[PDB]
RNA sequence: ACCUAUACAUUACCGCUAAAGUAGAUGAUUUAUAUUACUUGUGAUAUAAAUUUUGAAACUUUAGUGAGUAGGAAGGUACAA
RNA sequence: AAGAUCAAGGUUAUGAUAUAAAUGUCCCAGUGGGCCACUUUUGGUAAGCAGAACUGGCGCUGUGGGAUGAACCAAACGUAA
RNA sequence: AAGUGCUGAUAGAUUUAUAUGAUUACAGUGCGUUAAUUUUUCGGAAUUAUAUAAUGGCAUAAUUAUCAUUGAUUUUUGUGUUUAUUAUAUGCACUUGUAUGAUUAACAAUGCGAAAGAUUCAGGAUACCUUCGGGACCCGUCUUGAAACACGGACCAAGGAG
């Protein structure tokens, strides 16, 4: 049930794993299975399976080939700690501060306002348009976005055009808007549990009361020694 | 049977087993001698400061043995130079500004660094540098044509009749000890072509004496080629 | 000292938050025993944050080569190069004022008697924290002492 | 001179074994060099008052 | 400042006969092809000796 | 639409100004059609800075954008029928360009055939008329 | 044919190296003892990591369990499996 | 510390020079498999799939370099027959 | 003394290099009016003057620099980041 | 002096990889040798317990060169002891793993090809206009040097000379 190493990945070309391996060197040991099978059938009874020459036969077309797949290489993040209190600087909820959830294999982040007070909805926005302040709420309490994913915020749907298949369509469907039952209930746990512990923290710019403000660099101040 | 692909296609298996394996065998030979020569290296700054401390302790003065190797460095031209200075400059073969060679310390050359002098800056190159400069800087003169490296095989390649030197820094033991192989291995490297390092004084043509540059500046070259390349 | 200066810049990485090392004090200031590794800087002039109150005042020039594909930004805060560093990667933009509109529908629909043109800040310009931007068109340089507009939007952490 | 100097050392190198190299080498920047007090240290500085027209 | 690409890079030598000659090119074609795929000089310089001029190929006689 | 010939990387035009010859826009006799200052006073010929551009080779476009139109189609003078016959097979990397001296007639007859081969035409509105 | 030496291929592809000391796996591909030497001052950077643990815990009390404790607990199972080698080897 | 030439470094790209191969297609080569021979594992053969009809007086492939009057050579373009 | 026949010889007997070099044909153009500077100098008080020695430019050379500029400095220019 | 460990930003990223040429190499992971200790305490992970080769460090011995011999250093070789380190004995299957020598794409959003018709997006010193910066003195010519307060040429067409 094992055996591994590779820590190349400091060093940076590195061992541990060829000298352990030797430790361990089997010198007896050494018959394999392993069937292959291809399923490129003559069955025929009258059943007759083939396929034959489909085609890749020469309608000259040039198509360009396919430049296949980079490694998902885990997207090592900032020390941007769920939950600090955090600056989107940039569409719509542009210069609110919202709380992190979590980190998702898109590599991007879970941002609520919490939503009751400052107006941000369950909204994932890139680590890069983000000012990570030194303000932490307690990420313990909540249920988390292992829940929601990937495909949850996924669209259901962008049909181009009344459900179905080929009718015949009109302008405007709800590219962004109704909105669903599902996304509220989900929201509104969440933020219940965010206001709790998010009101242990003094009025302001920020937290609580403190959330609703709207952000103020005030002129005469500073984006550079600002220590976030 | 024979000349058919009966026999080349055996060819593959056969071959494939044979070259895989010969070149799995010069790969332990590359380790081993790369070690070596490392340990050489290492055991080479342990014995010049030895004799420095065993030495001062007995009152005594042991002045250290006076450096072998040169790294030339060219800041000059070609254009409003002398032509004693300009064919000198075409036999070392630095041919464009700050491209560099190494070339051999020796009583025969310092003479045409010496009229080379505001035309060039150089000094004793460090181990690292010459590391630094043939795996990233490092090409090859195979028939005209200047040629990779990076491969250790390349420099197998030919440097294996100089024994002991299969390897990429094999040709940098031979360049930085000066080697019995040394002209040829500094032949078979294509002048290095360098940037420009950091703040390199506006005075130029000045002896390194004056603030210049331009000069012997020793055991300083170091700071200023590390960061050149 | 050498070594008193490896000793002194363990501590404000300790402060950070976290990787939790050092302490070997550092001020912010009561404290018990520190008026020690000293009072900021400071450097500034301000906006900044939708918009670091940015000018257009100048392109990348030789003394009279004109090279303008690189712009000269002076971030009114930036007085330093490490200030400056800070907006080393920010997006730009400059909003600015027509007459007629142009652009419909993809994304919102600009009535574009607004005009945005969207750019990059890059490297460090000044010994006085100016700082270089790269523009995605390039800015017309009719904008000189225009104010340009730079969001905090790329920020590392 | 020379021809009948190196057919000497190339005698006498082969009958020691090895080795021969008997090719001219210009004068090398030699030696770890020791200086012995003896017969005293050092140290004297110089120069100067040289004014005298 | 190449110091110096002078010359010369132009040489010399023929690569291919100085000829409209359908029959003389296909000569040179076919031991061109028996060069490097039969090492050997006798291929190296017929070859050669196809590209030559009518000078330097002056008649040998009985 | 009609699809595009084979994969281009993005033609570069480099230097996109017609070189225009040294001083046509002082004089209506000295042709905007190049011809080099090869004169002894020449600031052009010396590449003074502001002294245009001569044509220098590497203003000289990637040898595989050369010839393609930006939607791919390299220029075919096509003088009739079997002529746009020979781009059948050569649909991707060729347009049939009719020539100016064919009449109408031949040319619905061309734009025709050029419909069924798949071939692009630049052209049809070539001759086309409200007319006779 | 029966004279006929080699045809063989290649189309000789092109220049572009990579420089080991941003590069990985180019560092140990040529020649090795950088390699040698990584793993032995990674080692060390433990051991002073180790180190900084204990005179954090000396003054302040401290715990202990897992963050910095996991190189220092590892570090002392390799000391014990070490002193049971050396009983053992006697003459093996 | 900073600024900065067509210099210098790298990269794409033009050209010129260099350097190498390309020219068994009743054939060659790759891929998958069934059978057969040997052996662990490989080849032969059969079958199915795929690529290949090269201005081989050019292409693929490669590297180094380019001021330029006088002038020389090289290769095109336009014009009338 | 040459031509020279025969036998003996560890390592080829300073150092970098060779952009490959040598060689022939054209009897080829273009040139036969030079100009400037470091250094060295003659005539002349001297000259942006008349004339050498060595070497580089300018002549045929912009670009960056000397505010400016044929020549001085830095640098020799395919096209761009 | 150590890739000991590590972050930001900048520009580039030919990818016709079968036009008539390669895709090979390594690594991870699973497979079926065991044990012991430790950490998490679940899944697993590490180190220690073999043979072979090399290397350093100890002791001893010989040579050879050298600073001077109190003692060191060098090149070569052998031997003994112990220890550490490194490589070989680690095959086969699978793999969106690393590179394969110009390795930009995973992943995703948006415009949209919406029959003809035709929206929307991106991109452009065409002609020419505008707005901003910088640069641009008149060609031909003889001449050492031409923008010259040197000479021909108002402007344009067509004849027009190795």
């Amino acid at each position: 049930k094992g055996k591994k190493h590779p820590v190349n990945s400091y060093l940076k070309g590195g061992i541990l794993r060829y000298s352990k391996a030797q430790m361990y060197k089997r010198r007896a040991l050494y018959r394999l299975k392993d069937k292959k099978s291809p399923v490129v059938e003559k069955a025929k009874v009258p059943i007759k399976k083939s396929k034959a020459s489909y085609p890749t036969k020469t309608f000259v077309k040039k198509r360009p080939s396919k430049a296949n797949f980079s490694e998902h290489k885990r997207n090592t993040r900032r020390n941007l700690t769920p939950g600090t209190v955090l600056i989107l600087l940039a569409g719509r909820h542009q210069g609110k501060r919202v709380v992190l959830l979590k980190v998702l294999a898109s590599g991007l982040l879970l941002v609520t306002g919490p939503f009751a007070l400052n107006s941000c909805p369950l909204r994932r926005v890139s680590q890069r348009y983000v000012i990570g302040t030194s303000s932490k709420v307690d990420l313990g309490a909540f249920k988390v976005p292992e829940h929601l994913n990937d495909a949850y915020f996924r669209r259901l749907k962008a049909k181009k055009d009344k459900k179905t298949g080929e009718a015949d369509i009109f302008a405007a469907k709800k590219e962004r808007f109704v909105p669903n039952e599902q996304r509220k209930k989900d929201q509104k746990e969440v933020d219940a549990a965010l206001l709790k512990v998010i009101k242990a923290h003094p009025e302001g710019k920020f937290f609580a009361k403190y959330l609703q403000n709207m952000f103020a660099l005030h002129s005469s101040q500073y984006p550079h020694r600002m220590r976030f | 049977f024979s000349k058919k692909q009966i026999s080349k296609r055996v060819a593959e298996s056969k071959r494939r087993l044979k070259k895989a394996a010969v070149i799995a065998l010069r790969k332990k030979e590359n380790l081993v001698r790369a070690e070596k020569y490392q340990n050489e290296y290492i055991k080479a700054e342990q014995r010049e400061i030895k004799l420095r401390r065993l030495a001062k302790k007995r009152n005594q003065f042991y002045v250290p043995a006076e450096a072998k190797l040169a790294f030339v460095v060219r800041i000059r031209g070609i254009n409003k130079v002398a032509p004693k200075v300009r064919k000198v400059l075409q036999l070392f073969r630095l041919r464009q500004i700050n491209n560099g060679v190494f070339i051999k310390l020796n009583k025969a050359t310092i003479n045409m660094l010496r009229i080379a002098e505001p035309y060039i800056t150089w000094g004793y190159p460090n181990l690292k540098s010459v590391r630094e400069l043939i795996y990233k800087r490092g090409f090859v003169k195979h028939n005209r044509q200047r040629v990779p490296i990076t491969d250790n095989f390349v420099i197998e390649r030919k440097l294996r009749q100089a024994h002991q030197i299969q390897c990429v820094e094999d040709l940098v033991h031979e360049i930085f000890t000066v080697g019995p192989n040394f002209k040829y291995a500094s032949n078979f490297l294509w002048p290095f072509k360098l940037n420009t390092p950091t703040g390199g004084w506006r005075k130029k043509a000045n002896h390194y004496v004056n603030g210049g540059d331009f000069g012997n500046r020793e055991d300083q070259i170091n700071r200023l080629l590390r960061k050149m390349v | 000292m050498a070594d008193t200066q490896a000793k002194s810049t363990t501590a404000p990485k300790a402060a950070k938050a976290q990787k939790a090392p050092k302490a070997v004090k550092a001020p912010k200031a009561e404290k018990p025993a520190a008026s020690e590794a000293k009072v900021s800087a400071k450097k500034y002039k301000r906006h900044g944050r939708l918009f670091a109150k940015a000018v257009f005042t100048g392109y990348k020039r030789g003394l009279r080569n004109q090279h303008e594909n690189q712009a000269i930004l002076k971030i009114e805060g930036a007085r330093r190069k490490e200030h400056g560093s800070f907006y080393v990667g920010k997006r730009c933009v400059y909003v600015y004022k027509a007459e007629t509109k142009k652009c419909v529908p993809q994304h919102p629909e600009r009535k574009t008697r607004v005009r945005a043109v969207w750019g990059k800040v890059t490297r460090i310009h000044g010994n006085t924290g100016a700082v270089r931007a790269r523009f995605n068109r390039n800015l017309p340089g009719h904008a000189m002492g225009h104010r340009i507009r730079i969001m905090l939007y790329p920020s590392r952490i | 001179r020379r021809v009948k100097e190196n057919e000497r050392l190339l005698k006498e190198a082969k009958e020691k074994g090895q080795w021969v190299s008997l090719k001219r080498q210009p004068e090398q920047p030699k030696k770890a060099h020791f200086v012995k007090k003896l017969e005293e240290p050092i140290a004297l500085a110089p120069i100067p008052y040289e004014f005298i027209a | 400042g190449i110091d110096i690409n002078h010359k010369y890079d132009r040489k010399v030598r023929r690569t291919e006969p100085k000829s409209q000659d359908v029959y003389l090119r296909l000569l040179v074609k076919l031991y061109r092809f028996l060069q490097r795929r039969t090492n050997k000089k006798f291929n190296r310089i017929i070859l050669k000796r196809l590209f030559m001029s009518k000078i330097n190929r002056p008649p040998l006689s009985l | 639409m009609t699809i595009r010939p084979a994969y281009r990387p993005k033609i570069v035009k480099k230097r996109t100004k017609h070189f225009i010859r040294h001083q046509s826009d002082r004089y209506a006799k000295l042709s905007h059609k190049w011809r080099k200052p090869k004169g002894i006073d020449n600031r052009v010929r010396r590449r003074f800075k502001g002294q245009y551009l001569m044509p220098n080779i590497g203003y000289g476009s990637n040898k595989r954008t050369r010839h393609m139109l930006p939607t791919g189609f390299k220029k075919f003078l096509v003088h009739n029928v079997r002529e746009l016959e020979v781009l059948l097979m050569q649909n991707r990397v060729y347009c049939g360009e009719i020539a100016h001296g064919v009449s109408s007639k031949k040319r619905k007859e061309i734009v025709e055939r050029a419909k069924q081969l798949s071939v692009r035409l630049t052209n049809p509105n070539g001759r086309l008329r409200s007319q006779e | 044919r029966k004279v006929l030496r080699d045809p063989r291929k290649r189309v000789f592809r092109s220049v572009r190296r990579l420089n080991p000391l941003t590069n990985v796996r180019q560092l140990i591909k040529l020649n090795p003892y950088a390699e040698v030497l990584k793993r032995r001052a990674a080692l060390a950077a433990e051991k002073r990591t180790v180190a900084k643990v204990l005179a954090k815990a000396k003054k302040q009390n401290v715990e202990l369990a897992k963050s910095h404790f996991a190189n220092v607990a590892t570090k002392a199972a390799a000391n014990r499996a070490k002193l049971l080698a050396a009983r053992k080897k006697k003459v093996a």
